């Protein structure tokens, strides 16, 4: 399903310095091409339990139209050896 | 659970557990409620007045 993205809200500032990372630099590189910098990546979201961190993410997710994996974080320990480390 | 102190705000709040429901002890006329159906399992008389031990 899809949730509008809107219907986050109270929040609207900080989904305009996450698009400022996902959805710039996707469509035009020649911006961050011309003053010279390696376009950002990798964005921490972090706050008190139940604010929203998930459901940021999660109507960003239906939005965008990338490809998209969703993962548990805990979701890929495995108990063999070094399994682990081939999932990531 | 026993301690809800303890355990960290992630695992409460609402949204998760949404209603958060308190056992009170029993309440002096309770506890005549309470002497009475247990008593029905073994004998009793009429000897016994609960309205005095609860
Ligand atoms: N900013 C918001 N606007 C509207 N609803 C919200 C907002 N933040 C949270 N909610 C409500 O809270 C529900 C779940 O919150 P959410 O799971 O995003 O919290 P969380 O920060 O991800 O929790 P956790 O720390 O356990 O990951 C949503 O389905 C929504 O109903």
């Amino acid at each position: 399903g899809e949730i509008t993205f809107d219907g986050i809200g109270g929040l609207t500032e900080q989904i305009r310095e996450l698009r400022e990372v996902i959805e710039l630099p996707l469509k035009n590189p020649e911006i961050f091409q011309r003053v010279g910098i390696k376009p950002p990546k990798g964005v921490l979201l972090y706050g008190p339990p139940g604010t929203g961190k998930t459901l940021l993410a999660k109507a960003v997710a239906a939005t965008i139209g990338a490809n998209f994996i969703f993962s548990p974080a805990s979701g890929i320990v495995d108990k063999y050896i070094g399994e682990s480390a081939r999932i990531i | 659970t026993n301690r809800v102190d303890v355990l960290d705000p992630a695992l409460l709040r609402s949204g998760r557990l949404d209603r958060k429901i308190e056992f009170p002890l029993p309440s002096e006329d309770s506890r005549a409620q309470i002497l009475q159906i247990h008593s029905r399992k073994m004998t009793t008389d009429d000897d016994i007045n609960w309205q005095e031990l609860a």
